[PDB]
């Protein structure tokens, strides 16, 4: 099955009908203000009325702002795209930071285009050069059309094609019983391979045997393909066709991220505007997520101003676990939360607070029921005392070894002696930090 | 007398990690003595690795230098068993001029997740006795020989065109696949190729295949996740796989990889095997990497993390701060810390007795007191070098067993770092850049 | 002669293992259309053989696309054993050139 | 319209034996045959397919320098022509507008 | 003749059979303790058992640590590969720092293969090839020592056709390598054409077929380089191979493991044998802290060859730390694993002996008074100065017409050349004008 | 330079082209000349066909194509190729051209083989 | 400034031995017949043009 | 990237010739720069001397702080 993820127990925000945040919903307890604020944010995402909006999430480590940001995508669904990106990915050797952020802005937004396809496929029963009778003194023989037979399990059908395609059928190898791909709209003819029925005549043959297609001879089906503006920017960035020698050699070369000029962006915006005016393509906005925003360079902080002031900028969310810190790139400059005041004024700050011991016990119970672990009352109280003493995260991490050791000992439930032995063997971060002080001279 | 590519090493004297049904570490097991809580927690997290029910977990080991962090790490790795994906990289290996550090750590997390698949195939591999063709549709047959049997194959026109295009001649050991249709030439026979006075630039000798000529069987192939990335990124993924030229991989292809592998897991065809990622000397690392490890742990899939820090408090490179284990406090709570204890002077004699069996050089009970005195007053590795360096002097003395005078002699030949510092203080004015 | 790609070494190491579950390199090449001897001939031969292998790989991408877009669902007995070319996702992208 | 001022021929090696003159004439003239035709038509089968495609009604696209053409010419030599001769005198431009 | 090298006078460590260090041997005098320890290390290398061992030479500048290292290189012989490395060459633009070090580790180890070279060379009288293709090609060979005939395969015949071999051409063919070379047309055919482009050589003397015994040693680094990336060196005549420029790329661990596996099969078959080399490192104090962190795991590897470290500096700030300082410019972690060897300055008498050894090595006759005065100068400033003063004194001797060095000439040279201390003191007075 | 009335390659045994035979038609007169297989490779590179006006130089070895003559424009009411009039003057003309070049331009020309008649010079 | 031809194709004829063919076009104002050259036939056949399609051809370009 | 300056000069001269012919016309344009205070001083020294060109368009910069 699916491997259990730390955030996999968060299925969404769990909002009510009136907009208020239920206390316990979708495995989330507490943080009513943050869940309601994000509850308005998802209404902005669904509304699509504004662009370039930047939200900020601040608070102590372990408050669940990442669980809320990831819960936003779960509440929105799979219709709108969601692009989490850490600030560490902004620094790259080949591609510049501004091109990284731009390509992320193109990664958020996406398109969906509906298209119909008509395809003829099957085994070839017969191929005839149908000859009409029109003898002329200028040219002796006349051929009106070529008949191509096709056989499938559901039915057989014959097709009357112009003789011009027989020049390609004679240009490439075509044998009786060859399963071929023929599209009516494109008009091109490709050879799939030999049918599996004739594979029994020879013990060894070079041609591979593809099975006969199961279905009607003429297949017309409508499929909607979703392609993001970033994919469009890459396909427009490098040619996919390898007919050219420079495209073949460049295809042999190692692919590297290239800086894309704004002209291609403008052309994409224009053709996208045209298809939107036609109504065939459906455009949906994306949701960009950013974690460890305090790790960005000051050049990225100033670039986010011109990036956010644009109307094509998708909604961006930020996550900052740090307080007042020195801005990276400048030694003597200090700013609250680790972000300059210019961007910090533009972003919408959301405050988060630490959980109470009761909420710690409830979250521990939720994680226990998620991982499928049973906890006794008293051991849950002592574990809540441990989490309150140090952190919620450590008390969450203490669940697995007590479950495994409990199964080894034969007890299907966790006991205070189990969490006591586990708490004795393993060391919390603060206790280890205090132990390092005495032996620091030997280190 | 034959020497393999592997030779004796610091961590090479231990094979496997002894445990029990109650996870009680033995006093001496597979050449490992001490660290009861460390070995026990190593068995707990090791059984956790064997279960693999959860992902995105990080375990940091803490203790004084010389407590055997890499010893218990390699013991856990060997006790985990073979055919388990294991990647142990130094903190400086991720630094590359062609690749970004995010791509280095990313590929480090991707390569340690394996996938076991099952595929049935049929192959015909044997030595060609003869080749004959007739062109009027050309019809031809070839005679093949194996130790068990010899048989002929009648092949079609294009199947003849493949062998004639490859200039295949009689007397060559080849492999033919009927489903795919490709021909793989392994080489030529010894007796058949002996007739030629000289051999071409590219040639090889392969023995006559034994067993069934045409074998139809099911084989389980174990693949790694790092291989698929280059193959789906470039037309040729193996050239950049062995060349290491690929770099700066787009994340969209990785997402499509995770989606397709998730589809395979939904089909139940292939099952994923968890893996171990070990990082040593993590005290010096980039704060950008420390920020990336957050989402690396919060990802849906990720191998188990085992990291070692040899310093209690050290300033992180690139910024000025004082933090435990040279790591930030935000990532400090994501780690499961296992403390260790220094080795006792009584256990030193025991582990030295274990190290005597590695060199097969017997030592008298009176020598373990001096060698243990050196392994106590000074670093243990220095004494581990004192026994090996002393055996050579013993062979120079042509004695059957080492003596205390050997450890005194080698102790006079080699000096401790503290002593070299003491003389370096006297001669320090003569040395450059004192 | 000591090169890691020896067709005999890929056949022996690929189809011969000391245990039921063992990780052997080039096992992915069996899922790839590339033959074990075709890989050694491409490595030792030069760049020209790679150019021809790519020129054939384009048409192989066409045919693989025409086979991929239909012929579903596959039976469970076919789910028990995978088919060659399954490793290549290059044409599975919606913006891939054949699509 | 802009073009480089000077163009240079690649250097060649001169040796005291005949075999190096063989390798020099092969290197300079055709290189490899299948590589030369493979670069010109993009494939050897595209070269034979071009020779046989000359008599075909619908030819395929080429694979190379035959497919790629410059705006003016591969050589940078240019003739001013009759276009630039009208701007030399204002009377010619005024008479052309009057005509 | 051979150009005189600074270390060319050292023939080895100069030790007896008992292991003790003689006073004067192998062009070395003094440093008996370091020479003896280096001898124990020599026997340790000749044992071919331990791996990953590291040595450290700690001494002031001018004490001959490099002469001791190259003395070990001359003592081990020409069988064991010896790789010198400078600390300034680790930094490279194309290849990363750690991959440079791993490249050197793979460069130290090497293999030894014994093969019999069979030389078939001479004038080719006839070419007679014999569903057609080519079964075999009959080729005659004629020399002044005799005539022989060989039958060859269409592959080497294809090499001959690529070489444009015709009747009357003298060719050279090796049976083991399978290569084909064309020397030229026979001299007897030069008289038919007044002007012919093909060169003419006389009929080569010696047998058509020559059996010799050649033992070739090939390092692992060259194998890993040829197998790391596509070679593309099959045919230089191809125009495509000239387009792409070569560059260094980092090597994956998968290929390294593959090579490590394929070597075991051949060394088990007995076709080749392993000869682990020695990796010499100069200016180890200049390596980065990341390079030291990589040296931890590198030395902890079981396949690592023996490495020797040379550091001529005392306590210095560690590279990259910018703050913390460590003895001998090396951190305590790496410095604790290596074995430190103490080195001391030479006495005046040993200085005179060194100057005499270098004098008789250069082949210049010096007077006793000039040797005593040169020793006095060596005690006043440095040994390197008096060593470098040997040649200019002989130069002024040859200018004055004397074949020997005199105290007046060397005293005149001593005023012409300035020692570093005297020049450094003169710079203090004029430093305001500089 | 001038109009090309006929172009045929010679055939020699190794099917290789040893020499080229190309006639030149101008208002002054007609003269047949012989060209090298490299110049023929530049002509086939320029897609030179019978009835077109080309520019050929000796020392440089490069080959240019001016276009199709204007006399043949009447046979097709619609054609993609533009038509140029037939030039005047003798076929072979020696002329002096004074050009000002910089030692850095010469240094780049000698540094990299950008220009030339080689297929590698075309790839570069 | 460019002069282009825009109309509905009546018929397309091509003769391959250089290939020479004709193109007959129809407009409501006037019906026309033009002759095609080698490069023109290569361009139309490269564009997969058959009778019954409204096309735009540039003389100079 | 890193286009040679000689090609740029020849392009400027040829465009000037086109303006003299009248076939092509040249129109001015605006270059907007926001938060220029973070730009390196080297680009300022190159901008002061590079602005003296005849083809250099008028530009507009903005400064948040002082
Ligand atoms: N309100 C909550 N309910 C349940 N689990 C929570 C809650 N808040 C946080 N967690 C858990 O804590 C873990 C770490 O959260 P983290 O990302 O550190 O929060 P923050 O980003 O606010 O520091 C997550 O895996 C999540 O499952
Ligand atoms: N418990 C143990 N039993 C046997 N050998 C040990 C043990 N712990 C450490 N060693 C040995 O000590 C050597 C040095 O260990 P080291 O890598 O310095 O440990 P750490 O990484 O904790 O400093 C290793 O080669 C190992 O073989
Ligand atoms: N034991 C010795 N006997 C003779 N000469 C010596 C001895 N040791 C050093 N030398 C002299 O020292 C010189 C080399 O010194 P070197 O090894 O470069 O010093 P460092 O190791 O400080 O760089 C040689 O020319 C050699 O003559």
């Amino acid at each position: 099955t699916q491997r259990i993820a730390s955030h996999s127990h968060v299925k969404g925000l769990g909002l009510d009908e009136s907009g208020l945040a239920k206390q316990a919903a979708s495995g989330l307890v507490g943080q009513e203000n943050a869940r309601e604020a994000c509850g308005v944010i998802v209404e902005l995402i669904k509304s699509k009325k504004m662009a370039g909006r930047a939200v900020l999430l601040a608070g102590p480590p372990g408050t669940g702002k990442t669980a809320l940001a990831l819960a936003i995508a779960q509440e929105l669904g799979s219709k709108v795209p969601f692009c989490p990106m850490v600030g560490s990915e902004v620094y790259s050797t080949e591609i510049k930071k501004t091109e990284v952020l731009m390509e992320n802005f193109r990664r958020a937004i996406g398109l969906r285009i509906k298209e119909t396809k008509e395809v003829y496929e099957g085994e070839v029963t017969e191929l005839t050069p149908c000859e009409t009778e029109n003898p002329m003194g200028g040219y002796g023989k006349t051929i009106s059309h070529v008949i191509i037979g096709l056989k499938t399990a559901k039915g057989t059908k014959q097709l009357k094609l112009d003789p011009s395609i027989f020049e390609s059928l004679q240009k490439e190898r075509v044998e009786a019983g060859d399963v071929i791909y023929i599209e009516a709209n494109s008009g091109a003819v490709k050879r799939q391979g030999r049918c599996d029925t004739y594979a029994t005549e020879f013990d060894l043959e070079a041609e591979e045997y593809v099975p006969l297609p199961k279905g009607d001879v003429h297949k017309k089906k409508e499929i909607i393909q979703d392609v993001t503006l970033h994919d469009l920017d890459v396909a427009n960035a490098r040619p996919q066709g390898g007919q050219d020698i420079l495209s073949m050699m460049g295809q042999l070369m190692k692919p590297k991220k290239t800086e894309i000029t704004d002209k291609l962006r403008g052309e994409i915006n224009k053709v996208v505007n045209k298809y939107i005016d036609q109504g065939i393509a459906e455009l949906v906005p994306g949701v960009l997520f950013v974690d460890e925003v305090h790790m960005l360079d000051i050049e990225c902080f100033t670039y986010l101003h011109r990036a956010l002031e644009s109307s094509i900028a998708p909604i961006v969310i930020f996550a900052s676990n740090r307080g007042n810190c020195v801005i990276r790139g400048t030694e003597d400059i200090t700013s609250p939360h680790g972000i300059p005041l210019d961007l910090l004024d533009r972003v919408m700050i959301i405050r988060t607070m630490l959980y109470t011991p009761q909420e710690m016990k409830q979250i521990i119970k939720i994680r226990a029921q998620t991982e499928g672990i049973n906890i006794s009352e008293e051991a849950l109280n002592h574990l809540g005392e441990i989490g309150t003493k140090t952190t919620l995260r450590y008390s969450v991490q203490l669940l697995t070894p007590a479950n495994l050791l409990a199964k080894i000992n034969g007890k299907d439930s966790i006991e205070k002696e189990h969490v006591e032995e586990i708490s004795e063997l393993f060391y919390d971060a603060k206790s280890s930090a205090k132990i390092l002080a005495d032996q620091q001279d030997k280190y | 007398d034959v020497t393999r590519i592997e030779r004796i090493g610091a961590h090479s004297h231990i094979r496997g990690l002894g445990l029990d049904d109650a996870l009680e570490p033995r006093q001496a097991s597979q050449g490992m003595v001490g660290q009861l809580a460390a070995r026990r927690a190593a068995g707990v997290v090791l059984e956790m690795i064997r279960e693999g029910k959860i992902a995105g977990r990080a375990v940091l080991i803490a203790g004084q230098p010389g407590t055997g962090k890499t010893a218990i790490a390699m013991g856990m790795a060997q006790a985990l068993g073979p055919d388990t994906p294991f990647t142990a990289i130094a903190g400086s290996e991720i630094f590359s001029l062609e690749m970004s550090k995010t791509e280095a750590l990313t590929q480090a997390f991707r390569r340690s997740i394996g996938v076991r698949i099952k595929e049935e195939t049929e192959i015909i591999e044997g030595e060609v006795v003869e080749i004959q063709i007739d062109r009027p549709s050309k019809v031809g047959k070839l005679t093949l020989k194996t130790t068990e049997m010899e048989t002929i194959y009648d092949l079609g026109t294009k199947m003849i065109e493949s062998l004639t295009k490859d200039k295949v001649q009689a007397g060559d050991v080849i492999t033919i696949d009927k489903a795919t249709g490709k021909i793989s030439k392994l080489g030529r026979s010894f007796t058949r190729a002996r007739d030629y006075d000289a051999m071409g630039s590219q040639t090889k000798f392969v023995q006559c295949p034994d067993g069934e000529l045409q074998k139809r069987k099911e084989v389980v192939h174990t693949v790694s996740l790092h291989e698929i990335d280059v193959i789906n990124s470039r037309t040729q993924g193996f050239l950049a796989l062995f060349s290491g030229d690929t770099g700066e991989i787009k994340s969209e292809v990785r997402e499509q990889i995770n989606a397709k592998v998730a589809e395979w897991r939904e089909e139940g065809k292939a099952e994923i095997i968890p893996g171990v990622l070990f990082i040593d000397e993590v005290h010096m690392l980039d704060i950008e990497s420390f920020s990336f490890l957050n989402r690396a742990l919060e990802s849906d899939m990720a191998p188990v993390l085992i990291m070692a820090t040899n310093r209690g408090i050290t300033r992180i490179r690139g910024t000025s701060y004082q933090s435990p284990h040279g790591i930030p406090i935000d990532l400090l709570d994501r780690l499961l810390i296992v403390s260790t204890t220094p080795y006792s002077e009584k256990d030193t004699k025991q582990i030295l007795r274990i190290r005597c069996e590695e060199e097969d050089v017997e030592m008298s009970e009176d020598a373990y007191t001096v060698l243990t005195r050196i392994g106590l007053e000074t670093s243990l590795r220095y004494a581990i070098q004192l026994i090996t360096a002393a055996s050579l002097v013993c062979r120079k003395r042509k004695g059957t067993e080492v003596q205390v005078d050997d450890i005194k002699r080698v102790y006079s030949l080699f000096l401790d770092e503290s002593r070299s510092t003491q003389y370096m203080k006297e001669y320090q004015d003569a040395f450059l850049f004192n | 002669v000591l090169s890691p790609f020896a067709p005999d070494y890929i056949q022996r190491s690929l189809f011969h293992r000391k245990g039921i579950n063992e990780e052997s390199c080039f096992s992915f090449l069996r899922f790839i259309d590339i033959s074990p001897a075709e890989m050694a001939n491409l490595m030792l031969q030069g760049l020209l053989a790679r150019w021809l292998a790519l020129f054939l790989s384009l048409k192989a991408s066409y045919r693989l696309h025409q086979l991929r877009s239909w012929g579903a669902p596959e039976g469970e007995s076919h789910q028990r054993y995978l088919r060659n070319k399954d490793f290549l996702l290059g044409v599975n992208f919606p913006l891939s050139f054949p699509n | 319209v802009a073009s480089p001022r000077v163009t240079a021929v690649p250097l060649d090696s001169y040796c005291n034996d005949r075999s190096a003159e063989y390798e020099r004439r092969v290197l300079k003239e055709g290189g490899s045959l299948a590589a030369k035709q493979c670069l010109l038509n993009g494939a050897p089968e595209l070269a034979a397919d071009w020779l046989n495609r000359r008599s075909q009604f619908f030819p395929e696209p080429a694979g190379g320098l035959w497919s790629i053409r410059p705006q003016n010419g591969w050589s940078f030599i240019r003739i001013p022509g009759k276009e630039s001769l009208i701007t030399d005198s204002g009377k010619l431009y005024a008479l052309d507008v009057l005509l």
